């Protein structure tokens, strides 16, 4: 029964995963999720082997499937999308630059203090041009104003 | 059907090979689920961070060398700037043109010799230098042609001797002299002698030394120009390969029948990174079952 | 929607646009979630023909200790 | 249609007409919606396709609930 | 269950807006709206991340874009 | 379906610019326009391209073509 | 009907008339648009035909969805 | 069940094709597109064959039908197009002639350097003809001024 | 509308106009679309009425597991 119990583990959590990519279906920059199950089987010292059944399934892993997104046009030209491979950087405060999480989603705005945020106000890390060279001489991120 | 290339399928009799450590590829389990991805590392693993065994192709032989598994890596710099050896010219010669003299031939002057091409090379270190090669067409011997070449680098144009050719101008240059039968096609090169040039930085060997800026003195260069045909046809410059490279970073990954994972950089070279090895035992119903 | 680097996905290489193997940045544009209805929906349904497999092997499970027990 | 200044906003920058980062003002003219209606009623297909599919995903989760409540 | 209902409630909502849009189609001076919405994970202090599926979809902010509108 | 909406916004893109083209025809010094548009396909690193289909048309840019006009 | 230069543009060169590159004044006369009424209606068509076309396949996409749906 | 959705796949497939297809119809230089598919079977080692059904139907291609397309008329010499064989070279920046993407489009003008672009700026790669010579000395490309 | 020569396409040949298997260049004119509006919707309707048989297809062996399951 134990093997059944996992089969309808497995399937629920199937169902979760697929319940959840609908959900998220109008989500900016969401990337949809894979959910790979593998087999079970003992590894006792004394196993009959032949005479021994399965142990069910196992949740494996749940992928996050990275394959570009289509992409929808809105003539703002404040919304910012990365073609090909590429994540933007964000910090949660100005002032930490060096905390920050990478995202897709390109809803920028300026903010009070004329920096650029998401729709949760985190600055968005940029780098810092030379006046006449196009080449960025410092690589650190900081926010961008 | 995922459209996702890093995921495989073994259609047919075969088993994938994966190891359980990368230093220890003898310690191996046979699998047939494809879901494949780089690791941090760029090592193509299963799930479990399980390395997938490969073999170890040539660089220009399709077949493998050895049949040893090895964990497959995917490299995302072409990190090995390739100096130029071999460049095969393909050019058809204007039968009708005009002769010139042999002896008065100075790349200077346009009106002394017929034609003139450019390309571009590149050294141990992936500098490009534009090598210039100067073709005359023999007066004193009917289907005959004389060919130079020289090297531009910032310093200027120096002219590059071959180290058999039978050529030699009153200045010193040398060059190598071509010949074709009745039909046009070619009859032979250089008296029949392989085209070796000189080293381009050693002063050793050349009396202008082309200036490396750091790079490999002895660099030599192999003219292949076995398709070199002369027609009715006007000059025409109808086939340039070269085996040099330079840096570039991954672009694509893509995978063909036989099993080798093949990438292209920036660069342009399509680098071979391996191919997938496969397993097949004679009973396929007494494999021990383990997980996953 | 936003990830973070770990163990096993490594470090993050900061990079420009349009340099090396990054690619573009487009202004005027958003992306949208990387999913098919269809592919999802018949997902769904596989998943539920599976859900209803296991009820069923659990149920029988069920039915034969019983059966055992009624002795 | 009216708005005010919040602490996110920031604070009311006051100006004249035509003068630094400030437009220009025309008599005799009115401003209508910024909306454009092929995009809403393409959205609003989009919006209902969404909310099907959702319904769908529910109506699924409690088929399986029910299902197992038949043991 | 509660993802479904989620994504239910992130659909009326982008609807609502849609709505409100195309009701103020005529009213002088209005600025559109746009729903814009985001991905919910838990982050327990023991997740198996590998093993723990999405939490749905969660709106973030109704936007107000302003772009300049047509003069009649 | 957003191939078919890009198709959609395009053809409306086109039809507005048009529309201010045949609105203009009396204006002193104006240029006609002309709307120019591009395909659109993805770069990923993995990339089937055999087996991916294109990926919608994207608006280039709108011209000004400024070829003399008639003198009154 | 004004235009000012931009960085695409390049900057602004001063000159004469019909000197240089530049052409004539000529007094007593204006610039109409140049258009040509015959191309813009034929385009107008011509844009009408492709917006039915790119219709056509995004409701052949939703009743593909909703045929899905309705499984 | 799976040959089923193997076989929605490969019509979704073509449905994506043609609505690129359509919706491209406008671009400039344009190729269209062609879904062909191949038949899939198994190769097992002891396949009874007579007794073993198909496996569906597996996406081959898609192509990339290369026939001329129609011209229409600008009468705006700036714009070029390519009658027969061949396509235009474009190169992303001015200084790298060597990295060029080929293009028939041919909406050219000039930038603020008086070098002949596309509409993103891209130089076009041009040929060095001789000043009483017809024939052209170098076939390097460079870029057009 | 860019391509790029891949190691399938094989190399870049360079040439003139009109010249060996060149083509030649009109100036004045550009390139539409090489499609066919009639064809392109046709394949559109047999593509979906290929997608509702394999839809029915599915539908069937669904509703055979699910008599199966009511055993």
């Amino acid at each position: 029964s134990y093997v059944s119990l996992s089969g309808l583990s497995a399937a629920q959590l199937d169902l979760n995963t697929t319940s959840n990519n609908i959900a998220n279906a109008n989500t900016y920059g969401f990337k949809e999720s894979r959910a790979e199950f593998a087999d079970v089987y003992s590894n006792s010292l004394f196993t009959n082997a032949k005479t021994t059944p399965g142990g069910g399934a196992q949740a494996s892993q749940v992928a996050q499937q990275f394959h570009e997104g289509s992409s929808i046009y809105t003539n703002n030209p404040m919304d910012l999308r990365v073609s090909g491979t590429g994540f933007f950087a964000v910090a949660k405060e100005r002032l930490t630059p060096q905390q920050n999480e990478l995202t897709r989603n390109g809803a920028f705005h300026l903010n009070k203090e004329n920096y650029m945020v998401t729709a949760n106000d985190e600055f968005l890390l940029g780098y810092q041009v030379d006046p006449s060279s196009g080449e960025v001489s410092s690589y650190e991120p900081q926010p961008i104003n | 059907y995922t459209n996702n290339p890093m995921d495989l399928r073994v259609s047919g009799t075969g088993f994938f090979a994966v190891a359980k450590e990368r230093l220890t590829p003898q310690q191996n389990e046979l699998t047939r689920n494809g879901a494949f991805h780089l690791n941090k590392e760029n090592y193509m693993v299963t799930a479990n961070d399980e390395f997938l065994l490969g073999y170890q192709v040539d660089p220009s032989s399709g077949e493998v060398s050895s049949y040893e598994p090895q964990p497959i890596n995917i490299p995302a710099e072409f990190g090995k700037p390739k100096q130029t050896a071999n460049i095969e010219v393909g050019v058809n010669l204007p039968a009708n043109g005009d002769l010139k003299d042999p002896t008065q031939f100075d790349f200077s002057d346009p009106d002394t010799y017929n034609r003139s091409t450019s390309s571009t090379i590149y050294d141990s270190m992936g500098q490009s230098y534009k090598l210039t090669t100067y073709y005359l067409k023999d007066q004193t011997q009917p289907n005959t042609w004389n060919t130079y070449y020289t090297v531009t680098d910032k310093e200027g144009e120096k002219p590059l001797n071959v180290a058999a050719g039978d050529a030699q101008t009153p200045t010193g240059h040398v060059g190598h002299t071509m010949k074709f039968n009745n039909d046009g096609t070619l009859a032979s090169l250089n008296n029949g002698q392989p085209i070796t040039s000189v080293a381009l930085g050693d002063p050793a060997t050349n009396t202008t030394p082309v200036d490396m800026n750091g790079a490999d003195p002895a660099q030599t260069l192999n003219f292949g120009l076995g398709s070199a045909t002369q027609f009715a046809a006007p000059f025409e410059l109808t086939k340039f390969d070269e085996d040099g490279a330079t840096t570039g970073f991954l672009t694509k990954v893509d995978f063909d029948e036989n099993g080798s994972v093949m990438g292209t950089y920036s660069n342009g070279e399509n680098v071979t990174l391996g191919r997938v090895a496969l397993v097949r035992v004679p009973n396929e119903q007494g494999l021990d079952k383990k997980g996953g | 929607t936003q990830w973070d680097s770990t163990q096993f996905s490594g470090d993050k290489i900061w990079g420009e646009s349009n340099k090396g193997s990054f690619g573009t940045i487009n202004n005027g544009m958003l992306e949208q979630s990387n999913i098919d209805m269809t592919q999802e929906l018949v997902d769904l349904i596989s998943a539920q023909r599976n859900f209803q497999a296991n009820s069923r092997s659990l149920e029988v499970h069920n039915q034969l200790q019983q059966n055992i027990l009624q002795i």
